[PDB]
């Protein structure tokens, strides 16, 4: 579950009943995939190129 | 910083640097949004009166990308004491808020659980800052970063002439000359995952610089995220 590669999560990894959830930094939107990180500019631990 | 590299453009935007009334850099910080500001407790000793610079890279020169922040309510751990070097952390709340550019974001706050199982178990973290290159040499110009890998924590305890607490860990070098050192106290400690950086200490203290059989000394920011959360909103 997270144990394996972050549960496939880009941030946070929980596992409840079981099965993994991810979520994520503010700032960020968890994707559709239930998985990715979506920055909401300048979101949080990115450097910035512009 | 000792050894490491100099930031490059946008490499190390969480980087805040806290400075005196003669607008020198003492002590590091870390932003964390657009209010506030990571420092450890001790550099609040350090200066009567002082102010937030973000932005900078190069201290001689004022390029344009610069800004500095006066600070509205300084929170500091009320556990902290110079005895121990224990609970060495603090938040400021800054006056104004900070405008993201290049060289100017903030680095990630992480869960506890997540942090202790995935970030601290990583080969390295990395620190930054505008402290000395050297023991006995000035404060730096240009804004530093290197990479420290962490230490196993018995391995730093046998090493440490003080005590280490459950609100430290170490990182850096047994033997290699390559460390944080005096300046750089307060500053980052961040941990790279898929491209994305979280704080994860504060540089704190150390015996020295790069000495030989001595490590890097870091406030574990893991052990603090309740008391950050609740400092950012009361
Ligand atoms: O303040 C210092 N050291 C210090 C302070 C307090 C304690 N300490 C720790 C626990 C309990 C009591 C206590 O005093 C130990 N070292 C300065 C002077 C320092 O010891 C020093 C010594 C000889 C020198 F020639 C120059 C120096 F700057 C180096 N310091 C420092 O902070 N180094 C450092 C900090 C963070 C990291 Cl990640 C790596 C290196
Ligand atoms: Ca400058």
């Amino acid at each position: 579950l997270c144990s394996l590669d972050n549960g496939d999560c880009d941030q946070f990894c929980h596992e409840e009943q079981n099965s993994v959830v991810c979520s994520c930094a503010r700032g960020y939107t968890l994707a559709d995939n239930g998985k990715a990180c979506i920055p909401t500019p300048y979101p949080c631990g990115k450097q910035t190129l512009e | 910083i000792v050894g490491g590299q100099e930031c490059k453009d946008g490499e190390c935007p969480w980087q805040a640097l806290l400075i005196n009334e003669e607008n020198e850099g003492f002590c590091g910080g870390t932003i964390l949004s657009e209010f506030y500001i990571l420092t450890a407790a001790h550099c609040l000793y350090q200066a009567k009166r002082f102010k937030v610079r973000v932005g900078d890279r190069n201290t001689e020169q004022e390029e344009g990308g610069e800004a500095v922040h006066e600070v509205e309510v300084v929170i500091k751990h009320n556990r902290f004491t110079k005895e121990t070097y224990d609970f060495d952390i603090a938040v400021l709340r800054l006056k104004t808020p900070i405008t993201f550019r290049m060289n100017v974001a903030p680095a990630c706050l992480p869960e506890r659980d997540w942090a202790e199982s995935t970030l601290m178990t990583q080969k390295t973290g990395i620190v930054s800052g505008f402290g000395r290159t050297h023991e006995k040499g000035r404060q730096s110009t240009r804004l530093k970063m290197l990479e420290v890998p962490y230490v196993d924590r018995n391995s730093c305890k046998l090493s440490s002439s003080f005590i280490i607490t459950q609100n430290m860990f170490c990182a850096g070098y047994d033997t290699k000359q390559e460390d944080a050192c005096q300046g750089d106290s307060g500053g980052p400690h961040v941990t790279r995952f898929k491209d994305t950086y979280f704080v994860t200490g504060i540089v704190s203290w150390g015996e020295g610089c790069a000495r030989k059989g001595k490590y890097g000394i870091y406030t574990k920011v893991t052990a603090f995220l309740k008391w950050i959360d609740r400092s950012m909103k009361t």
